[PDB]
């Protein structure tokens, strides 16, 4: 599974599942595609990311609802904790699946900056989702794994991509969220978001109209966060 | 909650 | 499964899953509750209905997206048809599960009009979702199973419930949709929707403010449909 | 498409 399906048919079905908003199916088609062992193209990396972002986003939203209910019950039976744990375990499982694809063998075959930064950012992201539900000292090690992946991605991005590149911008955005929401470092988050915004603003002149729209969509998220954080 | 990179 | 969980814990978890918008989990908790073999209360019937309506509504929405793509390809490989069939099969499976709960043994233990009409309406509804994807002559028999369930529900509802009862109103609404969208009988659909609207309008005077809001919410759907159909 | 009974 999905070992008998052609790679091209798995990519085609992931695009159909995305159109149908069937993200669990999309993720499983893309996991099958990765497991064929060939590197992924830019569009395929994006399908992989879209699929798992939507799966884990649903799980995160549900976990938050349940955690809030559980925290209120702690101002009456094991059910709320049991069910929050069930959703939590499922969420951890999807993060471990993603991290497993990256480790076997997406990151090690990724030589170009665009692919390597994309995957190292993904690694940061899924350890960050693990961290959101972790308690410890599991929690410290998972936070460190996120920070280390983001930091390697950031170092390559700053050497190899222009400050407007949407992947570099989305990496910096997610690392700033890691700092504010996970690492209890709101000043580092704000500094990162401001420096990344300003260096992209300075480079917009180099862009075509379409590239400018791509870059400014992510810059607007940095600005929204800075408005929330200050 | 802060906004992170969207699904695009 | 979920044979080891207490009934009350299954109901509690279905309510938590509904709050978390985890409808697949909600459906599985409610299926476990039904399989405990005790009749369901009014609130429990509603949880059962909410859970499966949302599951099958997601499947129906995806099937429609895929069917439309497939029909366009027929103005280029087996993938679109294969994946539409996969979603179709999953959808049929969820309808067969619901119909199985009703047949084993929800309908036969349901003696009061409120429960019996609710379940016979559900039976109409899930055969109608089967019919939406059926081709035949499977299709005729499935259409007949829907019509027969709706008709039995309607006969009890008209003898035993006031014209404003929200279940009677939702039954008449869904049977009118069966007539317009499934049975190629737009005139029967319009007649049913108009008669049901007018008889409820005539009985609103009997209602409390809260009951009136419940009844008029479903009447407004009958009116929206009549505006669409005329 | 016609509207059917909502999830309430």
């Amino acid at each position: 599974a999905m070992g008998s399906m052609e790679r091209a048919s798995l990519i085609q079905k992931a695009k159909l599942a995305e159109q149908a908003e069937r993200y669990e199916d999309m993720a499983a088609f893309m996991k099958g595609a990765v497991e064929k062992g060939e590197e992924l193209s830019c569009e395929e990396r994006n399908l992989l990311s879209v699929a798992y972002k939507n799966v884990v986003g649903g799980q995160r939203a549900a976990w938050r609802v349940l955690s809030s209910i559980e925290q209120k019950s702690n101002e009456k039976g094991p059910e709320v904790r049991e069910y929050r744990e069930k959703v939590e375990t499922e969420l951890q499982g999807v993060c471990d699946t993603v991290l497993g694809l990256l480790d076997s063998h997406l990151i090690k075959e990724a030589g170009d900056a665009e692919s390597r930064v994309f995957y190292l950012k993904m690694k940061g992201d899924y350890y960050r989702y693990l961290a959101e539900v972790a308690t410890g000292d599991d929690k410290k090690r998972i936070i460190d794994s996120a920070r280390s992946a983001y930091q390697e991605a950031m170092d390559i991005s700053k050497k190899e991509m222009p400050p407007t590149n949407p992947i570099r911008l989305g990496l910096a955005l997610n690392f700033s969220v890691f700092h504010y929401e996970i690492a209890n470092s709101p000043e580092e988050a704000i500094s990162l978001a401001k420096t990344t915004f300003d260096e992209a603003m300075a480079d917009l002149h180099t862009l075509s109209e379409d590239s400018y729209k791509d870059s400014t969509l992510i810059m607007q998220l940095l600005r929204d966060n800075l408005t929330l954080w200050t | 909650r802060s906004a992170s990179e969207p699904s695009l």
